[PDB]
Order: structure tokens, then sequence, then C-alpha cells
RNA sequence: AGAGAGGGAACCCACU
């Protein structure tokens, strides 16, 4: 996808304000490698805002 | 020239023998290190008695 | 790695009910109140208040697991008195006494700071 | 290394006490007198300064790699 | 949890669970334990030095001095440690009335509490956890890999 | 296009090239340290 | 069948701690108020740290951790701030965050202490608490520097320990254990509590079976993020709000069942 | 007493350990010579007149704590423990996380385990001053409670405080280095660093 | 004269002198030196 | 060579054909958890999100499996492989087009394992069949295998860095086979000694020993809090043992609520006097040390390890035989949960106050040590003057050695007995020893009174030097302190010579432990 | 290694003060691998002339 | 929307 390897910012939800890198992306959701925690979590594309 | 023989640190023929702690900190070597180990291919080796 | 996020203690999600009522079938007039995303800091007071009713035959609460944030409050009341009524009266009594305590604490602050 | 900001048990702000603790030590006080001169009643707050080693001063001797 | 901690007496053990401060028990003052260890780890292993270290730790943290724990001293026995601890408003043998963190009712037994020196070992659980499902396969024989 | 490296003991910075022997211009020190990245970092203060 | 009337008697009120007695209430109510002191009181703490540059001996995440535990003056702003995740803003705004900027480079041979004073806020009210000296964040050698922008957001103690306004909450009931909840093997060895009222001849009070826990003694010492009395006021308001929301969901569930 | 007076004022009189060896006060005794020596444990007990044991001592032990090794010297009250426990602690002591070296930021070590806020022990020995364990420690002083509880400190496990951990309690940092070089060979295979 | 009962603090002075003069790794360094 | 490739323990026959690497297996550290059943293991999410079960698409589960496929991989409920009717594998981690994500009856879906799945849990030295048992999967957040407490005893896993292996049965047939054969409820009673292997572990055992005492009374609120954790409670609060003054339930009533069905057992407490059943009070025990469970209700007695432990004829063994095996699983879970939750109110500890006896006991210990030491010395002076006569059957030196060992052993036993008469019934060492959960009387004697004689190879400390044990002793010194007898205790601390001799004894024990393993394992392999 | 005998592994009496009695690898190398005591010093040797 | 992986052997330290 286009979103793969793009630094994104969760702009909605419990994880709001986190900066991460998209590992996998779909039509609906996308996995984000969080820069802060040692964990990769999946969020909706509507909640993501690229830098 | 016969050849090169390894030197364990903090010896009498190592570079940092008798150097002050300030000089060691200038060389990025801590004064806390007791030496007594060889540097072979970047690996620190200890000769077990 | 497998660390749960810090907001799992108090934040619900879509499809999660804050309170779930399940009528017990072992004894008459008993219900299990499953409170999601809470801990002892609610169930303990609810249990203590439900013990003050003369019409509650059993008032207890337990956490199934400390790593999963939910409590179950089991209430058995006397017949002719619904346990849900006891629960909604315990909540109101707690709110009343806490508001009274807050007002009295305000009065105490005014007394202390002004001599 | 550097002094913790909060006492691990209490959360009492102890990170602002270290330099004053050293000043009271060099002013010829005992360590307990220095501790309760800084106002640390609970021993869990007292161990934060009484057993701290200021290692960052050792870390600052080396020249910074980036410049 | 699963991270391997140890005392200075061979009293190792992984982290069973982590409670927040409000769930952890507390004394008459606001002091909560950082670590809660098993009482059953003592009697068979017989690490009385762990208890004496804890008692001397209370004395040291209250007195404001780093305590001395040389093995063969004869100037520091448990009775002198208890007498020094009694002067700081504590029980003779380091026991302190812990209040329960959940119910608030004070614990019937008097919990032995105080500061020890704990060491975090190199062994985490993230370095040791691994699962596998039809992954890489050896070439010499078609069996799964090692490690 | 050139990558800026910090010259170890020299602590100065210089350009580098592809297939370029790693040498400083001040004293020819062999150890270079790559500069910190230019992209943003964000840390949860937990 | 109803709630007893509690009363408050404050023994002292200082800028650090508040010491008071709550009488005529249950044990669970008293313990919950203590737990709400520790956890459910919301304050303002740094949670979003962006390191623009860093050359200090301490690494980035260590500095971000130390910035997290710094207490902030949130005596009146925390009631106005929305929770960051609840705000409809563009992922950050002055209604759910407070901006801090640190920009320090050491240009002298002296070890320069980057303290809590170098944290510069845009909101004049939300500033670090530090008479007392400042909170040491990181020391700097000559040539080292750190630049960062830190956003502080509203949160409470359950989320993280950096949102804990209380330094220590001492709580005890029945200091002479007339209830005999705790059973001393030898009560002579046991020191008396601060609130004991027995003569030195007597060790512990006589047992009464009809008694109940009452007259709870509190010693709430704040860390400086809040005044010790507004911690109690916010705690009581928060506990009442939690019960009110629980009642609202209870009413919805009951109406759903019927 | 004069030896102690000249030994306290070191760096001024230049009176070292070798000067005391030259003074005929201390000497090195090996294992063969220990078979033919009458060794006093401590002077406060084995040189005062009593119902005499031997009264023919030749040497005196300096201090019994010097019979232990480097890792058995960091154990507080090791004689109050059981010997297997001391051995196991000696195994664990070479494994505790901590600041292993002062120049760890320069070293490209593989599996570097360092700690955020290491502390010196409140309960220490005199021998830690000479291993410099108070300058590069490994561990944190913790307020432990030995209590049966919910049931997670059951069989050699410990219950920890989440808030304390959130305050930097034992929060370590793990470094791992990766080395790689290219090989200039006979033109058949040629490694080179580039973005593929 | 002699050290009657201040011996407890007098022995560790000589221990400190030994470990300031020799060190912990005299075996390795002296063996390689010789 | 080929022969070298086959002949070894790392060859083809043993290393590859007998014991081979297997897919669908996980290995991580275990940490305790008392809030899940004995047949439940709490596996992490990242492990469950990597090990898959091949579930066949049927019209009953076609909608559920369809939704899981729609989630795809890494959406934990989802799946990763979908297998066609002709054995064609389709990835779900690479996000194919939505067209080939349909499901008709016949497809296979390798879905991430959820709660209720069956796994095989084993430790490494599988010396018996209870070291490898089947558990039910429970998904818990953190990254460890949370398994129950009572399963520690068959596994011999003490959570101090132990990591276990978890195998997943892939077929449904083998899943049913494990459920019907290798379930831990079905592996409670072992065939090797017709006794249970689970038992009740240390902390629950001590807390239940203190719980079932006669002087334990519970307030109504505490009773309801305890009864909240009973899984087999029919919702009827029992009539209190004390009604009019302060309605107060006895702990035995709550434990009678625990005891399932109607089972009848008669056991004896660990501290039951042997002269009690001779005279009167044989049915009304003054010490409450006669365990009688009658008609499913605990009549009387304090339950030590001889009542709930792994001993044959215990309460749990009879619960297994008279009742079912699922009922025994509920019995174990109810005991652990409710006794732990009462232990929260009660609290149990151990400290330095439990290791100190009063000065009168210390005077008795020191007097006994002095008397025995003088007796050894006078035996020595008898041996020097040839006034000691040899026992028929051995030399004069051994008549001497037998006398010295006999005197020192008598001193150790007498001092231990005099020490263990002064616990004052609140000492936590006695609390753990009487319940039998952890420790023995010897540990109490060594902590309080005296460590005792140190031995190397079954005899005293040998003369390593020339006719002396250490250079601090005179030559030919056969006294107590010279030959390894330690008169100090762990509370007072050991002198350096006693410390060294104690280290010798510990070294001998560690050598025995380290050398025993390989020989025992080889004997087991040959036997099998 | 892997010897069933015990004499080379045991804590002999002459290990007093020269070698630590407690520290040892507790695996299959008990007593074989040892750690030197603190003040113990290995004689570097001189000429007998 | 281009979809798989390989090294191998040897020897040290620990882990239960
Ligand atoms: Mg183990
Ligand atoms: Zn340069
Ligand atoms: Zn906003």
């Amino acid at each position: 996808n286009e979103l793969i390897g793009q630094t994104v910012r969760i702009s909605q939800g419990p994880y709001k304000g986190y900066i991460g890198v998209v590992k996998d992306a779909t039509e609906s959701t996308a996995r984000v490698e969080l820069h802060s925690t040692c964990q990769t979590i999946s969020v909706d594309r509507q909640r993501l805002t690229t830098v | 020239f016969i050849g090169k023989i390894p030197i364990m640190l903090r010896s009498t023929y190592c570079l940092l023998n008798g150097l002050t702690d300030r000089d060691l900190c200038e060389l990025n070597e801590c004064p806390l290190d007791p030496g007594g180990y060889f540097i072979i291919n970047g690996s620190e080796k200890v000769l077990i008695a | 790695m497998n660390a749960p996020p810090a907001f799992e203690s108090f934040l619900l999600f879509e499809g999660e009910k804050k309170i779930t009522i399940n009528k017990d079938t072992k004894v008459p007039n008993a219900c299990l109140f499953t409170i999601n995303k809470e801990d002892h800091t609610l169930g303990n007071i609810i249990k203590s208040q439900l013990l003050k009713d003369p019409q509650v035959l059993f008032a207890g609460y337990k956490v199934p697991h400390p790593l999963e944030h939910k409590i179950i409050i089991r209430v058995q009341t006397t017949p002719d008195y619904s346990p849900q009524e006891a629960f909604t009266n315990a909540i109101t009594d707690l709110i009343s006494e806490l508001s009274l305590l807050e007002e009295r604490f305000r009065v105490a602050i005014k007394d202390k700071q002004e001599g | 290394m550097i002094i913790p900001v909060r006492c691990f048990t209490c959360g009492k702000i102890v990170g602002n006490k270290w330099e004053a603790y050293l000043g009271l030590l060099q002013a010829e006080y005992t360590e307990g007198d220095a501790l309760d001169a800084l106002g640390l009643k609970r021993y869990c707050c007292r161990r934060m300064l009484l057993a701290h080693v200021d290692l960052i001063e050792k870390l600052l001797n080396y020249a910074p790699l980036e410049k | 949890i699963g991270d391997k901690f140890a005392s200075r007496h061979g009293q190792k053990g992984t982290c069973g669970i982590q409670y927040r401060q409000e769930d952890m028990p507390f004394t008459c003052e606001g002091i909560t334990p950082d670590i809660i260890i098993n009482p059953h780890a003592i009697p068979s292993r017989m690490t009385i030095g762990h208890l004496i270290e804890c008692l001397q730790g209370k004395v040291s943290a209250n007195k404001g001095e780093i305590g001395d724990a040389t093995p063969f001293n004869d100037a520091v026995n448990v009775q002198k440690i208890s007498n020094l601890l009694s002067d700081y408003g504590y029980h003779l043998r380091g026991n302190e009335v812990l209040y329960n963190g959940f119910t608030g009712r004070k614990i019937t037994s008097q919990i032995f509490i105080g500061p020890t020196y704990y060491q975090r070992l190199k062994h985490m659980v993230d370095d040791k956890i691994h699962s596998r499902a039809r992954g890489p396969i050896q070439i010499l024989n078609r069996q799964p890999m090692e490690g | 296009q050139p990558m800026i490296y910090i010259c170890g003991e020299c602590h100065t910075e210089n350009e580098i090239k592809s297939r370029d022997p790693i040498r400083c211009r001040e004293c020819g020190y062999r150890i270079m340290y790559k500069k910190r990245t230019k992209r943003l970092v964000v840390f949860d203060a937990r | 069948p109803y709630a007893n009337q509690p009363t408050v008697r404050i023994t002292e009120l200082t800028d650090e701690n508040v010491k008071f007695i709550i009488e005529n209430t249950d044990l669970a109510v008293a313990n919950s108020i203590r737990r709400v002191f520790i956890a459910e009181v919301p304050i303002i703490a740094i949670d979003w740290v962006q390191i623009d540059a860093n050359s200090s001996v301490l690494h980035d995440e260590f500095i971000a951790h130390r910035l997290g535990l710094i207490p902030l003056t949130s005596d009146d702003i925390v009631d106005k701030l929305q929770y960051s995740r609840d705000c409809t803003c563009e992922e950050f705004c002055p209604e759910c965050s407070v901006e801090f900027t640190l920009d320090v480079r050491c240009n002298e041979d002296q070890t320069r202490h980057v303290t809590s004073r170098d944290l510069i806020s845009n909101s004049p009210r939300v500033i670090p608490v530090t008479e007392q000296d400042d909170i040491l964040i990181v020391k700097l050698r000559k040539g080292q520097e750190l630049r960062l922008r830190a956003y502080a957001k509203k949160g409470f103690g359950k989320e993280h320990a950096k949102w804990n306004p209380t330094a220590g909450v001492a709580f005890e009931y029945d200091p002479d254990n007339a209830l005999r909840h705790t059973v001393y093997p030898k009560p002579e060895e046991w020191p008396k509590s601060e609130y004991s009222e027995l003569d030195e001849d007597e060790s512990q009070a006589p047992y009464d079976p009809n008694g109940k826990p009452e007259r709870f003694y509190y010693n709430v010492e704040s860390c400086g993020s809040l005044r010790p009395e507004t911690i109690v006021l916010s705690a009581l308001s928060g506990l009442k709000k939690k019960l009110s929301d629980l009642q609202t969901q209870l009413s919805h569930e009951i109406q759903s069942d019927v | 007493k004069r030896h102690i007076d000249q030994l306290k004022e070191r760096e001024y009189n230049n009176y070292s350990w070798q000067d005391l060896v030259a003074s005929g006060v201390v000497e090195y005794i090996d294992t063969l010579e220990e078979e033919t020596v009458m060794l006093a444990m401590t002077p406060d007990d084995l040189q005062e007149k009593e119902v005499a044991y031997c009264s023919t001592y030749t040497h005196c032990e300096i201090h019994p704590s010097m019979i232990l090794g480097v890792c058995a010297s960091i154990i507080p009250f090791p004689d109050h423990n059981q010997s297997p426990r001391n051995t196991y602690q000696s195994a664990m002591g070479k494994q505790a996380m901590g600041v292993y070296i002062t120049n760890f930021h320069v070293r490209m070590d593989t599996l570097a385990h360092v700690l955020y806020y290491p502390q010196k022990p409140l309960v220490t020995t005199r021998s830690m001053e000479y291993l410099r364990f108070r300058e590069l420690p490994a561990g944190i002083n913790s307020i432990v409670a030995i209590a049966s509880y919910t049931g997670y400190n059951q069989e050699d496990s410990v219950i920890m405080n989440r808030s304390a951990v959130d305050r930097g309690f034992f929060r370590s940092v793990f470094y791992r280095s990766y080395k790689e070089q290219e090989s200039k060979k006979g033109f058949d295979q040629e490694e080179v660093f580039e973005k593929p | 004269e002699i050290t009657p009962d201040l011996w407890q603090e007098a022995c560790w002075i000589v221990i400190s002198s030994y470990f300031d003069e020799k060190g912990l790794v005299r075996q390795q360094l002296d063996s390689f030196d010789e | 060579s080929l022969k070298q490739r086959l002949k070894g323990k790392e060859g083809r026959v043993r290393g590859n054909l007998m014991g081979k690497r297997v897919d669908f297996s996980a290995r991580t550290v275990i940490t305790p958890d008392p809030n899940l059943s004995i047949d439940q293991v709490g596996v992490p999410r990242s492990i469950a999100a990597n090990m898959t079960f091949a579930e066949i698409v049927t019209p009953f589960n076609i909608d559920r499996l369809q939704e899981l496929v729609r989630r795809g991989n890494s959406q934990y409920p989802g799946a990763k492989y979908i297998i066609r009717d002709n054995g064609d594998r389709i990835d779900l981690r690479f996000h194919p087009k939505p067209s080939d994500l349909h499901l008709q009856t016949g497809y296979k879906v390798e879905r991430h394992m959820c709660d209720g799945d069956i796994v095989i849990f084993n430790r490494q030295p599988t010396l018996h069949k209870m070291s490898m048992m089947g558990h039910r999967v429970r998904i818990l957040p953190w990254s460890t295998f949370r398994l129950n407490l009572s399963v520690t005893t068959p596994y011999n896993a003490d959570f101090d860095g132990d990591e276990m292996n978890l195998h997943l049965p892939q077929s449904l047939e083998t899943r049913a086979e494990i459920q019907e054969l290798a379930m831990v409820p079905r592996m409670i009673v072992t065939p090797q000694s017709n006794r249970p292997v689970m038992g009740i572990v240390q902390d629950t055992l001590t807390a239940v020993r203190k719980f079932t005492k006669r002087d334990v009374f519970l307030e109504r609120g505490e009773v309801m809090n305890l009864l909240m954790f009973l899984s087999t409670w029919d919702g009827k609060v029992p009539q209190p043992a004390i009604l009019k003054p302060r309605p107060l339930w006895t702990g035995k009533q709550i434990f009678s609520l625990i005891i399932p069905g109607h089972i009848n057992c008669i056991r004896t407490h660990s501290t039951h006097p042997d002269d009690e059943d001779s005279g009167p009070y044989k049915h009304i025990s003054p010490g409450d040390t006669k365990v009688v469970v009658e008609n499913g209700e605990l009549i009387m007695g304090i339950l030590c390890k001889k009542s709930l432990g792994t001993s044959a004829g215990s309460l749990v063994h009879i619960s297994y035989l008279e009742m079912g095996h699922d009922i025994t699983r509920l019995f174990y879970s109810n005991i652990q949960t409710v006794i732990n939750n009462w232990l929260l109110i009660e609290g149990h500890t151990i400290g330095i106050g439990d290791s100190i006896a009063d000065s009168k006991t210390y005077q008795d210990i020191q007097n006994t040590i002095k008397k025995a030491k003088q007796d050894v010395i006078e035996v020595i002076e008898k041996a020097h003057n040839n006034e000691l006569e040899p026992t028929p059957g051995n030399t004069l030196r051994q008549t001497f050695e037998n006398q010295v060992n006999r005197i020192l052993n008598d001193a150790r036993d007498k001092t231990g007995s005099s020490a263990q008469k002064s616990l004052s019934e609140y000492n936590n060492f006695k609390s753990m020893v009487v319940s039998g959960a952890k420790g023995s009387k010897i540990n109490i004697s060594q902590v309080i009174a005296v460590v005792g004689q140190q031995n190397v190879e079954g005899k005293r400390i040998p003369f390593g030097f020339k006719h002396r044990t250490l250079p601090h002793f005179i030559k030919d010194d056969y006294g107590p302190e010279s030959r390894g007898f330690v008169e100090n205790s762990y509370l007072a601390g050991l002198t350096p010579t006693e410390f060294f001799f104690h280290a010798m004894g510990g070294r001998e024990g560690l050598i025995d432990t380290a050398v025993k393993t390989a020989e025992t394992g080889y004997i087991q392999r040959r036997l099998i | 290694r892997d010897g069933k005998l015990a004499k080379p592994r045991q804590l002999h009496n002459t290990l007093w003060g020269m070698v630590c009695p407690a520290e040892t690898p507790e695996g299959h190398a008990v007593g074989l691998v040892k750690n030197l005591a603190l003040m113990a010093y290995i004689s570097v040797g001189s000429q007998p002339s």
C-alpha cells in the first residue's frame, strides 16, 4: 500500500498523540509500530494522520 | 621484527600504565577497569588460571 | 511486548457494557452485577453499603482475576424487595453521604484557614 | 546514575534534594541530620539520598562524541 | 511479571504480579512495600541473614548511616540491632502493622517489613518467550530449526 | 547526498562518499560516528 | 437502611500535608477515599515528549521518563482541562494540554544543571512546583545540549504513577485496637500510635465486641502538584462522579431489562 | 600503633603496604607454610591470658572476612545464611544488572545490561569499599515486606509495586551491538553497503 | 604501643592499604609483567 | 562418517527419530496464579497469536470462522491460514483480495487459539506421566504462562526462572484424546503409589491450617466475602455457630461448605498427641487435633499436610475416589481461592521475631552446650590415658569416635527439643512446620538453638593439614570446635572456622546434587 | 567434567583464606572452577640463585 | 501488489 513505511500520528482514540511507523496496512485498519512503547498495535486508517 | 604478541591492559608495557584518571577519561577508558585482559580481534579475553 | 496498555484499567470499548445484570437462578431474589473496568475502589463501598440494609440477605463482591478489570457484586434481598432497588438505593445513599462529607470538609477548610 | 525525581515508594519529590544534601554534608553535618534537615521523615524517602551514588559526575568526564 | 529478581542471599524469584500503590498494603504511615516476598522462602532455605539485613536496613535508614554487615564482627548482633531500632519508634523486631490495600481492615498478623537490597538479574521474560508454527525448516532433515 | 559523520576523537563533522575510505581530514582518525537522525521522535513519558 | 452522617475534624493544615479525622462512616468508605487520594485524583503531568536534539550522557527515553515524574501546579487548571483522548481537537490543543519548551546548550566549562526551571510553559498557571531548590533533570558537559517540546495532559493515578498528587497518605483506625483486628503476640513491645490515648502503664485497649471501625485518622501529604485540601475535595468529587456514572448506567440497564 | 598512625596518613608520608612488608610486620604465607604455623584468628581473644589453648602463636589472621571471594564479599551477614544459599548468591551476584563499566557509552558491547538508578546497599560490608561496589553498584534498595498475600508470591516469586516501577524502579536499558563488514574478493562476490 | 580494642578499625586500615597498593588483579598483571 | 552420524545421542535414531523438533510449541517462564482452575494455563496473547488450530468449516461455525477470517491476522481473534478443499493454503497475513475469503463447508481455517483450547504442558525431566499434562487455555495479558499452584507438585516447578514447554494438538481427534486421557483432573491420583500428587501447596496449606482452628470466628461481612469465591455454593448462607452475641461463623463451617458431596474421613493432625486416644477425650479433642469430616461437613480437627496433602487416604484422595474428578478440580480451586481471600484478612508473615527465643531458653541452650563440651573433653582425657576401653567390634579410635558423635548428637537433639518448646504458639516457623507446608523441626533447631555437627563423607571434618583441620587449631585436636561441631545458630552467626566447616558441608550437599542427576537419568532411560 | 568421584570437587581444608569457600558454579562444575579469595596472591616466582 | 527464509561445524559462560 501507499501508507506502508510512513510516519503516522494517531489523532483519535485512546492512543491519541503517538508517533509510529506503519508496518502493515489494509483498506480498513493498519498496524503501527509505536516509537514509544515496545509494542505494535493496529488502528483504523480514519484515526491516523501522517506527518 | 619477530612478530606481534598481545598485551593485557594495565600492564607495564600497555599505553595506559600509570596514567592519571583524567588522562584515562581523555582516552575514553575508565579508571574503574582493572585490566588484566587481552584485546584479541576486539574481544576481551581472560586467561583462566 | 505483551504489556496491556495503561488505559485498560478504566476505559471501556465499543460493545462493552459498563454494568450487566444477570438474575441468579440458584436462590430467589438474587442478581449478579458485572461491573466492567472497575476494581475494589467501587465494589468495596457498594458491598459495605448493601450490608447496612436490613432487607439484604447477602451482599458480596469479587474480582475474577486481578489482571482482568471486572467485578461481580452478588446481591440477595428479602422477597418483596428487588435487589436492583437495593443497588440503586445503595448508590444514592453513598452519593448523599459523600456530598455531605464534601460540604463538611469545605466548612472545616473555611474554619481552619480563617482561624 | 542521576538522582531519581520521586521516591519509589511514596512519590515524594526527592530529585531537588541531592545538591542541598551534598551542601549539608560538606557543611559538617551527620547524614541523618542532613536528611531530616531536608525534611525526610519516612525512611523510604531517606534511603533515596542516603544510598544514592552520583554516577553521572563520572559520566561527564568523557568528551561528548557528538559536537 | 516473569522478570527474575534476587536478593543478596540466593533468594531469587520471578515477578508474580504488579499491583498499583492503592492495592499494595501500607503501614500506619503511607509506606507501601516495593517487593512482597514469600514467607515460605525463609524456613527451609534458612536465610536468616536476609531478615537481619532487613532489620539492619530499617536501623540504617532511620539512623541516617550506611550499616555495617561484616560477617565476623561480634560488635553487631540482632539484639543490638533491635535495641537501636526500638529508639526510632518501631517494634523491636521490625514487625509493623500493615493495613490491607483492598478492604482497609488492618492485617491480623504483624508483617515483617523493611528495606533490603534487591538485584535485577539479566534474565527477562521477553528474552525467553518464543512460540512457533511451521516456520523455518532445516535442510539436512526436514525438521524445525533450533533456538 | 553526502552523509555527515562525526570524526570520533576530533569531534568535528565532515562529508562522506560512497566507496570512500573512512578517514578524517584533521588527523585521519578511522572511527566515524553517524549523526542523529533528522526525523521526529516522540516518547511517551511513562 | 441509609447512610450514616460523617463528620470532619481537621487537626492541622500545612502547604505540604493535611491531617484530619473522619468520624461516623464505614471502613470501606474510608479506604476508598484513601484509594481515590492515591489514584482517582486527576492532575497535570508531562506525557508527550518530542526530543528535537540530545547530546547529554543520559539517553532520550531516560530524559523523557524524568520529565514525566516532575510535578506541575494544577490547582485550578485540571478542572478546566478535558482529557486528551476525549477532546475533539486536532490531536492537541490548549484545552487538553499544556505546552512546555526546553532549549539548553552548555557553553561553559562548568557543569550546567538543566533543572525544572528551564521548562518554559505557555500557560502561566501550569508551572513546575520548584525556598526549595529546583528538580534536577540532567547535567550537561560543555558542548552537550538538549532541545525538546513537552505536552502535559490530564490524567489520574490508575493510568500512571506520574499523575499521583499524593506523596503519602497515612490512614489508620482504632490506634489502640479495641476492635482487636490485629492481634499482637506481646503487646508490651509494641510502640503506641500518635493517636493513642492510653497511659504508659497500659499496652492496648480492652476489647469490645459491639464496636465497629470509626474515627479514621488521615495524614495526606501532597507532592506539590496540588494543595493538600484540594486533593481531598477533588477525590470526593471524583468518587461521587464515579458513583453517579455507575448509577446512570444502572438506570439504563434497568430500563433495558423492563 | 605507630604503624597505624603512619598508615592513616597515606599520600603524605608515602607509607604504603610494601613499607609494612619491609618493616617485618606482615608476610606472605603459602599453603605449605600453613601446615607449620600457629595461626591466631583475632588478637582480642587469642593473645590474652586465659585457660590457655596454645600460647605459642606465630601468625595472626588480619581479618576473617578476607577468606571470602569477590562475590561472597557483597553478601550482608553471610555467616548467618546457609552455605548453599551463599553459593547460589555468589552465582547470582555475577548476573545482577547494573553499571558494569563507567565508559559503557563508548563500548560497543554485545548484551550490555545497565540500570537507570542503581544504589549502594544500606546494609553493606567493609569489603565493598575495596571492590568499589559503592561506585559501580548493581541493584536498588527496596522496601520489602515478607507477607502472605493474594497468592502471587507463592513458590519463589515476588509481588511488585506498579507505581514504584512507573517511578523508575529497576527499569533497565538493554544494549545490543551489530557488526558487519564488506569483503573485497576475486570479483565473484562483492559485499557493499547500500540501500537495496 | 599496641592496639587494645581499636583493632576493629585498625585492621581495615591495613586492608585498605593492601588494596590501594596491590589491587584486585595483581596476579594477572604481575604474571604477565614477569 | 555415516556410523558416527547414526551412533550418537545427536544422531538419526535418538536425536532425530526419537526426540525431534516439533512445530506448534511455545516456551516461556511460568509465574503463579491462584485465580484460575488447576486445569487452566494462562498463556500470553503473542503466543496465542502465533500458534494456530486447524478448525474445519461446518455450518455451525461458518459465521464465526467467517468473521475471524474477515479480521485477518494480527487482529487477535482472526486467523492466518485458510486451507482449500484440495489442500491449497491461502495466507491471511498478506491480505489477499476479498474475493477468495469465502467459506463453504469443507474448508480448514488455522485460527489463533482462544480460551478453552487444550494444550499439553510439560517440564523437562519427564520422570513420570504427571510431568506432562493437558490444560485449558486462558488468555491473560502479560507474557508468562500463568498456571495454578497445586500443579506445581507434579511438575516440580518452583517459579524461580522456570520455563515450560507448551504443545498444541493440531487435530481435533488428538484434542479429544488429550481431553479424555491427559487432563490434570484425570491425573490427580498417581499409579506409582496409589496416592494423589497435587496436594495443597505451602501458603494455602498454612492459611487453611490457621483457618480451620477452633478459635477462628468470622463476621457476617467477611463470611459473605469468603462465600463469594465458592464455585460450588448453592447460595444458602449456613446457620452461624454463634447466634446471639455477635453472629459469628466458625471457619470450619465455611470449609464444610468447601467440602463437596458427602464424604467421610478420619485423619490426625501433625501435632496430635499419641497418648490422647488412650485415655479420655479421644472423641472430644482438647487440642482440636483429630480431623473428622462427616457427611460432607468438617466436624472437627485442624487440617495439616496429613489431611489435605499428597499422603494416601487424605481428604483429597477420598474426594477423588468417592466423588468424581471434576468435583476434585472444583475442590482444589475452591480451597485455593477462598483460603487465600481469608488470608488477606488474616495475613501471614515470617520475621526475625520468630527466630529469637527468650533468655531462659538461651541460658538452657548454652548450659547444654557447655555440659556436652566438657563431657567431650573428659572423654578425650580418658582416651589419652588409655582408660577408654574399646567397644567389641571396632578399634579404640572408633570407640572414641562413636562416643564423641553420640555425645554431640545427644547435645544437638536435646538443644533442639529445648528450643522447640518455646515457640509460644504464634511463631511462624511453628506455623509452617506444624502445617507441614515448608520446613521441619530441624530447621527451627538450627535457626534458634544450634546448627550442629558438620560432616564430610558421613564423618567429621578430616585433618586436611598435618594432623589438624585448620591452622588455627593445635595439632591432634579432637575437640568439638576443632573437628567441625558448630555450637552457634543462624540467629547468632558462625565463627570463621565454623563458617568454613559449614561451607564444607554445603559443598558436599551441592556435589551430591550435581552428580546425582546424570546417573539417575541414565537409570530411568535404561528402565524405560 | 562429568566425573562421579568427589575428592577433586570437595572443599579441602587447605582452601582456607586462599580461595573462597562459597563461590563456585553450581552446575556440573562444582568445586572444579573456583574463585580466588580477596587477599590471596599468587607468587610470581624468582630465581633460586 | 513482482511472496520466502537456508548456512554448517566446533568450543566457552551461565539458566532450572
Ligand atoms: Mg525452578
Ligand atoms: Zn577531525
Ligand atoms: Zn484537545
